[PDB]
């Protein structure tokens, strides 16, 4: 454009088409993310494969039945329950007359 | 417990994602402010001339 | 919400909850600091009862505190409204 | 709604509530200016009681 003629029309196709371009690339970056994203959250609602025992302890209960349908959408069906066997704690009811007086340790 | 203290925790995972999500629509949203603002300076300082001429 | 002391604690650390449904309650947390006794007050004793009353009241774990205490005020409605024999 | 004053509560304030699937009522205001009693009247007066 320095060349004299090169009317200003065709230069200003080239800057404002220049950042279209570029935009236009950051655009499907942004979309490459939301790709990337989405499909690690689409393998991290695959983290639920073995449904992983929390604790050790032991096992308690298992109220399952391994060919058995599950609903867990509206209310949250416990499926094995695992406690900890290796210590106890019992708990002594105490009543209401008793407590102004039992005391920690 | 302190008012406002540290209490739980769940899968906050879903939601960040999501968030993340949200914050990369935005981030290109404004990646078109650049180009739909300079096409429109090419074409005002096409069009404030062309008519003044 | 507050820092009263810790009352209760129905969850487990580790366990799935579904709070899209009813409302899944986590910890629950009152003000220990006061506290307020609920005298029920029998259907028939009421037109009498009234607000701010040189009350006493004891511990059902004392023998002889004796509180010394006062009434501060009164629900229009019956202990199974607010919050047969009635 | 109305008035007349206050005679339930049920809620906390800092509490969650879950309104999409039956309605959490929240406070319980009906008129107390006026009120009403409500004669249980048994199946053999019945033919009987009327009304004013």
């Amino acid at each position: 454009y320095g060349q004299k003629a090169t009317s200003l029309d065709t230069l200003n196709t080239a800057k404002a088409t220049l950042n279209n371009a570029k935009a236009e690339m950051d655009v499907v970056q942004e979309n490459i993310k939301q790709a990337e994203i989405e499909v690690n959250t689409a393998e991290t609602n695959l983290g639920y494969t073995k449904i992983t025992s929390p604790i050790d302890g032991t096992v308690i209960s298992t109220p399952v039945s391994e060919g058995q349908t599950v609903n867990s959408n509206q209310t949250t069906p416990t499926i094995i329950k695992v406690a900890d066997l290796s210590k106890m704690r019992i708990k002594p009811e105490i009543s209401e007359g008793d407590i102004t007086k039992v005391k920690a340790g | 417990v302190k008012k406002g203290d540290l209490l739980a925790e769940i899968d906050s995972t879903t939601q960040i994602n999501t968030l993340n999500t949200r914050k990369a629509a935005l981030a290109s949203y404004q990646a078109q402010l650049v180009a739909r603002k300079t096409a429109y300076d090419v074409a005002l300082s096409n069009y404030q001339r062309l008519s003044k001429l | 919400p507050i820092d009263g002391t810790v009352i209760s604690t129905p969850v487990s650390e580790g366990q799935t909850v579904n709070s899209n449904q009813t409302t899944p309650t986590i910890i629950k947390v009152a003000d220990l600091s006061k506290m307020r006794i609920k005298p029920e007050i029998s259907e028939g004793d009421i037109t009498k009862v009234k607000a701010g009353q040189d009350v006493t009241f004891t511990i059902l774990s004392d023998n002889k505190t004796v509180y010394h205490a006062k009434i501060d005020s009164v629900d229009p409605a019956t202990t199974t409204i607010s919050d047969s024999a009635v």
